[PDB]
């Protein structure tokens, strides 16, 4: 019984973190280190993270970069359409908390008051090699879910 | 030099500690209080008072341009040391 | 650097150039890590004598516009015509 | 704000040494595939006219036959010290906006050899400290210095 | 008041509007509207919670940063719950679930775990306690659910004798399992709206009055409920499952008009008819009152 | 002495930079005889 | 007091654009309340503009009133072209604004403000 | 001086008109590019194993910011501000007070790292050398409110990296 | 023939790891079965290897240790387990190894290093480190109106 | 000497030269023309003027400014006529830059100079958009860079540097809504200038 339960959510969770595909928004500058990112020197791709992958076919949302008021809303859209289970990287200053920008009338003071988020990314911009700390930051966060033992609990 | 108030938090460096009645404490619930333990005015105290024989002396902290502007220190009171303003090192002449 | 002879071969001919001597991997032709340490040097204005700044003060010799013309013979243009472009006799031709 | 550090140089001509090659191999796989060509030749076509009164600039202008590079016509630092072609279109599509491109890219090469030989010696901020702040070594020493630095920083 | 919990700011995000709530259930349907008010005017808000935090992330962005605390507990585990509540000066218990499942039945969930939360609240010295029963709730009920709630709110009213309790007929809203049971298809019902529940629950917080009273919170209109199911199929478009449910689906809303209401709180009932086509839209001729 | 980063003496040994897309193949006489020659073959 | 119009000569010839404008408005709440599938009644969204242009009452200059029908208009072309998201068309309504006090005594217990 | 990119004439005699002809009837330029490809798959890759392996950085790198020590262990800042007066995004926040020994010391030293744009014109700023962006670049986190740095957090980082940062400042230096 | 030298530099990495057992052991924590020279060891346990005839960046890693400040990393590795004086030769911040150019010690430097804490009990969480700035006054303790 | 940005008469006395021409030739319009003492040449004109003076440069012989570079406005509240409208112009004939001013206040509308330049199309709109200022005969004059139904014109002094509104995604209503703004840290204002006169040579008279 709790064996089970341990070993399958183990499998799902590898599974889950060993398969991430990303729809990125490359919102700004912060976009740049994310292709680099996909570039030959640390090729994302050989961490089973495709390079693009379609909104309906991702696991993970990148907000690469400044998100204005104007944005707001067809990020939030591109959110909700994606299918369970979604996670949110957020990217640099600007998606973290505004950054350079944090005071201008025009931008959202972090990505975080339109969706919620699993990893925050610093730097302006952090570097690729920044950002796939991250990235493996999530893996790890996923390889600590326990869906199916708290399912069994309840 | 990090003591505790009665109801367990540490003190910070600057004073600060959360009173009993703060709801504030709740942000270290399951989590902790960073607090760093190397308080500069105790490590500064443990530097001997160095002895020089001249009225005034000059300071640049160590290191050259590593350290701090150069100032220089007075040192004609004899009831007190010399004590730079930017790194507490202290002075007297013999 | 590190491909046998074969393959050196086989991508040289695919790709009718010689790769080998122009690889896009970087072995020991870079700088070492560690280097020794500059000395750099001075402007100019690092002088003891005659050199008093308001000789050298650029901001100070700024002056407000002239103004040629307020509401208080040949033509002319606002300079002379562009000379024409020369063609290029490094490779005229792509 | 601060010089180049030692050995920058050496590495920077080691990079240049085989960049053109880099060119080539982009050349071989875009300049003359057809299909390439179907997706650039007579696209976009912007006459010369049309391209000045548009206020368009760069490639925008040159791909059209247009003779104007501001480093050659309002040259600003050592630009009148270097030698370099234009690159000129004469169709004024895509496929000549990305030729020209290319060989811009070949003559920034040209003009990164000539910057390298050249490079002269000295300061590399104006002897002016109402201006660029001393040097660290001079702000801790000398009155003057110090009172610059606070004020040019505040 | 303690200085860090004086009101400032004009009730916003920023703002701080002295509240400290401790918000046990807050990942059901009726915690993420308590939760988001509470949010919106920036008071702290502990969420306990018994899920995985992937289930909690809806409830990140309703308070500004810092305002919203996640903590472990356990139903059982009396020392979770003074963690939870010792810093807070409201308490608001909306732990519930519609079916039993092999380890929690209608007498945990309603009976032990309320009991437990009011009494280690009482403990820690906590000023005020909303505790949420339910309209039908009646020892002499066919459903074990309602039987459970009877049996909890007096327990509740014995452990914490100032806890403002809350009696609301069922809900409904986006997410509730009231219309949208219809939808997924003799008795009167005074279906509530969810907004008009959260603006109840928050104005309780604040009323002086409300400590030590029972509220019921029913809607402006009584349905047949074939009469609403009726009504429900029409604004769904369409051609017109414990069986504890089902009790409790066929048992008329009570009538008790010796309770204050949400009209004593200052909240107006929303018809049903104005929010039907927000909750219904995506399953995609008013009913008759009585 | 002062020591900055500079080019060696007598500067850095030439760059390549100009387009170099070397002539390869047959001509298209050749090619087509080549063509014709394997139907030819394989007609055969 | 001799200034260039922008598109009035005076306020009767302003009121008449005024009035254009409100008639455009009226026709294009029902389809407005369809597209973005709008919760609020046909009736809140026309009692919406009316509300709208009844602040602006009170004005007398035709170069001002101008200028309200040229950005009434630009924000009519922003809705009936789908520009607008439905969160841009709801903004005129302020559903999460909770209601402010009005009377002294509501403001003097809540805060300094005025 | 210029160049024509494009400006020539293909010739028309036979040959040259049968050369294109074979060129598109026999994809010979696509094969030509078949071949590029080819020797790429034939060429060791550029990637690096990382976490195992890393990207070279140098002395100057801005990473995340720390408050140093003299090394008697006495805090270098002296509060003067100077960084928060420059900080282009105001990510610092300063308050400072005479310390129970009378020395000129800081009670706040906030840096939002979400604000921050990790430009290193505070460490240029410093008179002191108190402030520095040091060499670490990994130090994503969970939640927002982990990047808000306040005086315990940045002297725990001087204290965690100053073996790293001394060495950095020691080779760099004597270009500032 | 070429192919034969090339399958006994393969072979050589077995044995070069120690046989089959650790060359898997490697293969499976690293995805990288090369054999470098041995740099230096880390009080934590990851291990530094060189091999200069590799192109720049893949001249230099680490394999790290299995366990560190009670945490299982058999799997679970991070870089931010590297402490700063491998972290500047790792990075190609300089060319020596802290084996050869120790860092300068002061009491103060944290004598165990910490990789990232996020997620976990021992987070930071941010606080005002300054006191309160009104003091209330506070009414007499005896009846007196 | 080495840091002073060395003087060009022969451009400043061809700029001026060309100055008194274009003066000469539009009096109807040109109120002012100067020349900085880094060679830069500009006209101040009526706004009426804007359509004939732009139409003569670009296509005078010995104009031909063919070019139009920028076109912006500026905000001097303290001006009974707020609003600077600025033309820069680039002649690649004569390889040559100059300047065209006028100014507006917040209800007199200026004529567009979309029938002069193609290019002035969106930068009339930006003006609009950022500043509020009408141009009239616009074949599309829009926002252009703020969001849908944005109030006001950021651009202008007197508009606060955070705005009046913000925005977050609010779960009860699902959906994005605007709220009056509230900063966690409020924005520090800093108050830099010294007290003691820079330059002389720019003193107002008393
Ligand atoms: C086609 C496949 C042919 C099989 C032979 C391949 C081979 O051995 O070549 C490697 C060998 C090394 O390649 P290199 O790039 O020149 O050298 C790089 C380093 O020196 C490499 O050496 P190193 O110094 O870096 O040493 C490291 C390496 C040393 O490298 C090796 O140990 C070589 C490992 C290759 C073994 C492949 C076995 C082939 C099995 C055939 C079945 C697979 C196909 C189905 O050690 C290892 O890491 C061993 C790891 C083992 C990897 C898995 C290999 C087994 C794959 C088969 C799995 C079956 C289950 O190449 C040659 O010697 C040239 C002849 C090889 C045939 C070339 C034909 C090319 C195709 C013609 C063009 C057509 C395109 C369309
Ligand atoms: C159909 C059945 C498919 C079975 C898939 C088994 C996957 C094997 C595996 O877990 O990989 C080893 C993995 C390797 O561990 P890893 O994913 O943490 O990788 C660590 C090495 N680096 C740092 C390079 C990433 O083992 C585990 O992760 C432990 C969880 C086991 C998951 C399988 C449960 C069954
Ligand atoms: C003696 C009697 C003899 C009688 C018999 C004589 C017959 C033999 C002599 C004639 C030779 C016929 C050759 C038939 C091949 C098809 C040729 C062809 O169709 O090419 C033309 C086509 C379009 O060419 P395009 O430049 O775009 O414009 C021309 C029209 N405007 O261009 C193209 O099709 C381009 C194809 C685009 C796809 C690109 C991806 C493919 C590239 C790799 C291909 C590899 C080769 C395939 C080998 C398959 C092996 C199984
Ligand atoms: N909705 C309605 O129609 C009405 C509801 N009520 C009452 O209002 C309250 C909330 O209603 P609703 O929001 O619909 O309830 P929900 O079922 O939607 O959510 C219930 C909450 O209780 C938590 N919970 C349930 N069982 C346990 C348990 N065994 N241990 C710990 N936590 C638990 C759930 O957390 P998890 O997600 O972790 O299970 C969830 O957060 C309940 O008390 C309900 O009975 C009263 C009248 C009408
Ligand atoms: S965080 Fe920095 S790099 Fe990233 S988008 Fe913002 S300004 Fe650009
Ligand atoms: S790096 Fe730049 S933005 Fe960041 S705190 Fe320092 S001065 Fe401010
Ligand atoms: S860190 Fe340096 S610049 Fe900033 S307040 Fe301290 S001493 Fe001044
Ligand atoms: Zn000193």
């Amino acid at each position: 019984g709790e064996y089970v339960v341990a070993k399958l959510d183990d499998l799902i969770n590898w599974a889950r973190r060993s398969s991430l595909w990303p729809m990125t928004f490359g919102l700004a500058c912060c976009a740049v280190e994310m292709m680099h990112m996909a570039a030959p020197r640390y090729d994302m791709d050989r961490f089973g993270v495709v390079f693009r992958a379609s909104p309906r076919q991702s696991d993970v949302m990148i907000v690469a970069g400044t998100l204005t008021n104007k944005m707001a809303p067809a990020l939030r859209k591109v959110y909700d359409q994606m299918p369970e289970p979604r996670y949110v990287v957020s990217m640099g200053s600007c998606a973290n908390g505004g950054g350079y920008y944090h005071y201008s009338y025009s931008v959202v003071r972090g990505c975080d008051r339109i969706v919620p988020v699993d990893i925050y990314v610093p730097g302006c911009p952090p570097t690729a090699e920044a950002l796939l700390y991250g990235i493996l930051q999530l893996q790890k966060k996923i390889k600590r879910e326990k869906r199916l033992r708290i399912w069994y609990r309840r | 030099g990090v003591r505790t108030s009665p109801t367990g938090e540490k003190v910070t460096h600057t004073g600060q500690v959360y009173d009993d009645g703060d709801y504030r404490k709740v942000r270290f619930v399951g989590r902790q209080k960073e607090v760093n333990e190397n308080f500069a005015i105790d490590l500064i105290a443990e530097q001997p008072v160095s002895q020089v024989g001249s009225r005034v002396i000059s300071c640049d902290g160590g290191g050259g341009a590593l350290g701090h502007p150069r100032v220089y220190i007075n040192l004609d009171k004899e009831t007190k040391t010399g004590t730079c303003g930017y790194c507490g090192l202290q002075f007297r002449q013999q | 650097a590190s491909a046998t002879r074969f393959i050196q071969w086989l991508r040289n001919w695919a790709s009718g150039r010689d790769l080998q001597a122009k690889l896009q991997l970087r072995y020991q032709e870079i700088s070492k890590r560690t280097q020794p340490p500059p000395k750099l040097p001075v402007g100019p204005s690092h002088k003891l004598s005659n050199n008093y700044y308001c000789t050298r003060d650029g901001r100070r010799e700024a002056m407000p516009p002239s103004i040629v013309m307020s509401s208080q013979k040949k033509a002319v243009s606002p300079a002379p015509p562009i000379k024409r472009w020369e063609l290029s006799q490094d490779e005229p031709y792509l | 704000h601060q010089d180049l550090p030692l050995g920058l140089m050496d590495d920077i001509y080691e990079f240049s040494k085989n960049f053109s090659l880099r060119i080539d191999e982009l050349e071989e796989m875009l300049t003359n595939n057809r299909i390439w060509r179907n997706r650039t030749v007579d696209i976009g076509i912007v006459t010369a006219e049309d391209a000045l009164n548009y206020g368009f600039s760069g490639v925008m202008l040159r791909g059209s036959g247009i003779q104007w590079d501001l480093r050659k016509t309002q040259p600003y630092d050592v630009y009148d010290q270097v030698e370099f072609d234009v690159p000129i279109g004469s169709r004024g599509d895509c496929y000549d906006r990305y030729l020209c491109r290319v060989e811009e890219m070949r003559q920034s090469i040209r003009i990164i050899s000539q910057c390298l030989n050249k490079m002269p010696p000295g300061e590399i901020k104006v002897d002016d400290a109402k201006v660029s702040p001393p040097k660290r070594a001079e702000m801790k020493t000398s009155m003057e210095s110090l009172i610059h630095h606070f004020k040019l920083y505040t | 008041l303690h200085h860090a919990v004086i009101p400032h700011g004009k009730g916003g995000r920023s703002s701080v509007s002295g509240i400290v709530a401790t918000v046990f259930g807050a990942t059901g349907f009726l915690g993420r509207y308590v939760v988001n008010h509470l949010g919106r005017m920036g008071s702290q808000v502990i969420v306990p919670h018994r899920c995985e935090p992937y289930d909690t992330m809806h409830l990140r962005p309703m308070g500004d940063l810092g305002q919203i605390i996640f903590m472990d507990w356990n139903g059982r585990d009396k020392d979770s719950i003074r963690r939870a509540v010792e810093h807070s000066s409201v308490v608001i218990n909306l732990v519930g679930r519609e079916w039993e499942t092999q380890n929690f039945d209608f007498e945990d969930v309603f009976v032990k775990i309320p009991q437990a939360i009011a009494q280690v609240s009482k403990e820690a010295g906590v000023e005020k306690f909303i505790h949420i029963s339910h309209l039908n709730a009646d020892i002499k009920s066919s459903s074990k659910y309602l039987r459970s709630k009877a049996v909890g709110e007096k327990e509740v009213r014995e452990t914490f004798p100032e806890a403002t309790i809350i009696k609301p007929a069922e809900i409904f809203g986006r997410e509730d399992r009231f219309l949208n049971y219809f939808a997924n298809i003799k008795t009167v019902k005074q279906p509530v709206y969810i907004v008009d529940v959260t603006k109840g629950i928050i104005n309780a917080i604040k009323d002086p009055d409300a400590r030590g009273k029972t509220f019921a919170f029913v809607g402006p209109s009584r349905y047949l409920l074939f009469d609403l199911v009726q009504y429900v199929f029409a604004v769904a478009h369409r051609p017109f499952t414990t069986r504890d449910k089902v009790e409790r689906i066929h048992t008329t809303d009570k009538i008790l008009p010796h309770l204050p209401g949400l009209e004593d709180l200052g909240v107006e009932a929303t018809p049903l008819e104005l929010k039907a086509i927000e909750v219904l839209r995506r399953h995609r001729q008013p009913a008759k009152t009585i | 002495k002062v020591k900055q980063d500079m080019p060696p003496v007598g500067g850095y040994g030439p760059i390549d930079y100009k387009r170099n897309l070397p002539r390869r193949g047959l001509s298209g006489y050749s090619m087509f005889a080549v063509g014709i020659g394997a139907l030819l073959f394989g007609y055969w | 007091t001799s200034v260039k119009p922008i598109f009035s000569r005076d306020m009767n010839e302003a009121k008449r654009r005024v009035r254009e404008l409100y008639r455009a408005w009226y026709r294009e709440v029902p389809n407005t309340v369809h597209l973005f599938q709008l919760d609020i009644s046909v009736k809140q969204g026309r009692d919406k503009v009316r509300e709208m242009f009844k602040k602006n009452a009170h004005i007398t200059d035709p170069r001002v009133v101008d200028l309200l029908v040229i950005k009434g208009k630009m924000e009519l072309e922003e809705t009936i072209k789908v520009w607008k998201q439905r969160t841009h068309v709801m903004r005129f309504f302020h559903e999460t604004e909770a209601p402010r006090p009005k009377d002294f005594l509501s403001k003097f217990y809540v805060g300094h403000d005025p | 001086t210029y160049k024509y990119v494009n400006l020539r004439e293909p010739s028309m005699d036979m040959k040259s008109v049968t050369d294109r002809a074979a060129q598109t009837l026999l994809w010979t330029e696509l094969i030509r590019g078949l071949g590029m490809t080819l020797s790429y798959l034939f060429r060791e890759p550029a990637t690096i194993n990382y976490p195992f392996e890393k990207g070279p950085l140098s002395p100057r790198f801005r990473g995340e910011h720390a408050l140093r020590r003299y090394p008697s262990g006495e805090e270098r800042c002296i509060a003067c501000k100077l960084c928060e007066a420059v900080c282009p995004a105001q990510a610092i926040t300063i308050e400072a007070e005479p310390r129970a020994d009378g020395s000129r010391r800081t009670t706040r030293y906030d840096i939002d790292m979400t604000k921050c744009i990790y430009c290193g014109f505070c460490q240029e700023a410093c008179p002191v050398d108190a402030i520095v962006e040091g060499p670490n670049f990994e130090f994503s986190t969970e939640t927002h409110e982990e990047l808000l740095y306040n005086k315990e957090k940045l002297l725990n980082n001087g204290d965690k990296w100053e073996a790293e940062i001394a060495a950095n400042i020691q080779a760099d230096y004597l270009y500032r | 023939m070429e192919l034969l030298q090339v399958l006994k530099r393969g072979l050589q990495q077995v044995s070069g790891h120690g046989g089959l057992r650790g060359y898997l052991r490697v293969l499976f924590r690293a995805n990288d079965v090369r054999v470098g020279t041995l740099v230096g060891e880390d009080k934590y346990g990851n291990k530094y290897y060189e091999d200069n005839k590799q192109f720049f960046g893949r001249h230099r890693w680490v394999i790290y240790t299995t366990e560190m400040n009670g945490k299982n990393t058999f799997w679970d590795v991070d870089g931010s387990m590297v402490p700063p004086e491998w972290h500047r030769w790792l990075h190609c911040m300089t060319d020596d190894p802290p084996t050869v150019k120790p860092p300068t010690a002061r009491k103060f430097i944290w004598t165990n290093h910490k990789f990232n804490l996020s997620g976990t009990p021992q987070q930071y969480v941010p606080y005002s480190t300054t006191r309160k700035k009104i003091q209330e006054w506070v009414p007499p303790s005896t009846p007196y109106k | 000497r080495p840091t002073v940005r060395p003087r060009n008469d022969v451009a400043h006395k061809q700029l001026s030269a060309f100055g008194e021409y274009v003066a000469e030739i539009l009096p109807k319009y040109v109120q002012q023309v100067q020349v900085s003492c880094f060679n830069e040449l500009e006209i101040c004109i009526h706004p009426d003027g804007v359509i004939p003076v732009l139409t003569f440069l670009r296509d005078h012989s010995n104009a031909q400014f063919k070019s139009l570079a920028d076109l912006t406005a500026v905000d001097i509240p303290t001006r009974q006529n707020r609003f600077e409208i600025v033309y820069n112009l680039l002649s690649l004939r004569f390889n040559s830059r100059i300047r065209v001013k006028t100014y507006t206040d917040e209800l007199t509308p200026i004529e567009s100079s979309v029938p002069v330049y193609k290019a002035a199309n969106w930068y009339e709109r930006e003006i609009w958009d950022m500043f509020g200022v009408f141009f009239a005969n616009h074949p599309d004059l829009r926002r252009i860079l703020t969001d849908y139904g944005f109030e006001g014109h950021p651009f202008r002094k007197d508009f606060p540097l955070s705005g009046y509104v913000e925005l977050r995604y609010d779960d009860e209503v699902k959906r994005v809504v605007a709220e009056p703004v509230e900063l966690a840290q409020e924005f520090r204002k800093f108050d830099l200038n010294s007290p003691w006169e820079a330059f002389p040579a720019y003193r107002q008279p008393p």
